[PDB]
């Protein structure tokens, strides 16, 4: 999980 | 003839219309953006899913806050009378009111504006509906256990809460992108969009929560949000 | 027991829920705000509508800023066990994110902050509605011929686009209160309320125009927005 | 017309  | 009712598009123009797919995933390294992976997935599902929905796709990758504005400015001045309706997807990095090119930022009031009812008179009336994926800010949810307005008949259908982070997941790609896809998959057939949307909310909300070795940023949430100034029921059929 | 589906929120508890309607008309003369005349009819209106839809109306007149935060804090924190729903209707001067009390603004992040999913456990999973009439800014538009989020089940309906001056009526009330009550009126037996909203979208999008001696303020239109973070559909029977 |  990443965040943009 | 039999009496009529007016509630919803018209969506019988011999195209439902463009759908632009905007997949930025690689940064000039002077901006310090992270290589946005898992985007391409979200990318090729969108392309798939409005394909079927047969709008007429044009994915663009990896471009410029340039690019990305006189790409807009370019497809508001195309003859839009043959269309029903208009799409735009933004995956990117964001904040509040800004995606990101490739060299630095856009707002998202200029994209949308070159789309304003006195703009772009070929989508006077129709729908207008802008899809994004990116951050709205840096906020965590840790979860709990004669004339018409120049402004109407706009949608944005954003990934997260206003102030708030997005979720990518770099193998699956973003929780609200592939939701989205699933919902309109299952449902475009059957649920006029708000309630498509709707279904895309509680599909995110639910299904989703982060795994992070910094507990900062692990077993975090998220909740889509609707902004919509449209005046009618939108049915892809 | 037969197949069972879980699209719209349980509205059949004992009671419908609160319905708090913030009527501020009146301001203290040093914020230089001018007394919303026509704000009655609003608040006479909304009351008569919501009390159909067999909610149970609060009125109150004239809070300060103190009294709002107070009076939110206080409701946040009654039991809504009984209760399906919440709905909190915001009557006054406002910019962006914000609402007047008599003697200054508080933010609008600040009201909903009482009822988020972790701070007030009796609505957590229940529709928490917020109807706000108030400017957003001043611009003006000239028209064309396990666990959930704590953010969730969230809905916001805005009476006029972002940054947009919102338009209200001396005698007749706000294009957005009295449409919406025309809308509940008419349509809450039989349409979800974001069809309902919607149909308040284009009511007040295609059925007011200003006028004013002031070319700067003359024929200018208003889209209403509607700010969902709903998981479901929510009907009023 | 009045705005808020």
């Amino acid at each position: 999980d990443e965040v943009d | 003839s039999g009496i009529s009712l007016d509630n919803s598009y018209k969506m019988d123009y011999p195209e439902m219309g463009l759908c632009i797919i905007i997949n930025n995933k690689n940064f000039h390294k002077s901006t310090g953006m992270t290589s946005r992976s898992g985007t391409d997935v979200d990318a090729a599902n969108l392309r798939e899913t409005f394909r079927n929905l047969k709008y007429e796709v044009r994915n663009k990758n990896d471009l410029t806050r340039e690019e990305i504005v006189e790409l807009m400015r370019d497809v508001s001045k195309e003859d839009h009378s043959k269309r029903s309706s208009f799409v735009c997807v933004l995956l990117s990095h964001g904040e509040e009111g800004i995606i990101f090119g490739t060299n630095g930022p856009v707002d998202l009031k200029k994209i949308t504006n070159f789309f304003r009812g006195d703009r772009c008179r070929s989508l006077t009336g129709k729908p207008k509906l802008f899809i994004i994926q990116a951050c709205r800010g840096t906020e965590l949810d840790c979860g709990i256990e004669h004339k018409i307005p120049v402004e109407a008949d706009f949608l944005y259908a954003y990934s997260t809460a206003p102030g708030y982070y997005s979720w990518r997941n770099s193998k699956d790609g973003s929780w609200f992108i592939q939701s989205l896809c699933a919902m309109l998959k299952q449902y475009a057939d059957k649920l006029e969009f708000m309630h498509i949307l709707t279904r895309v909310n509680r599909k995110v909300a639910t299904e989703f929560e982060s795994f992070s070795f910094d507990a900062t940023f692990h077993a975090k949430k998220q909740i889509p949000c609707i902004h919509s100034m449209l005046t009618k029921e939108l049915y892809f059929y």
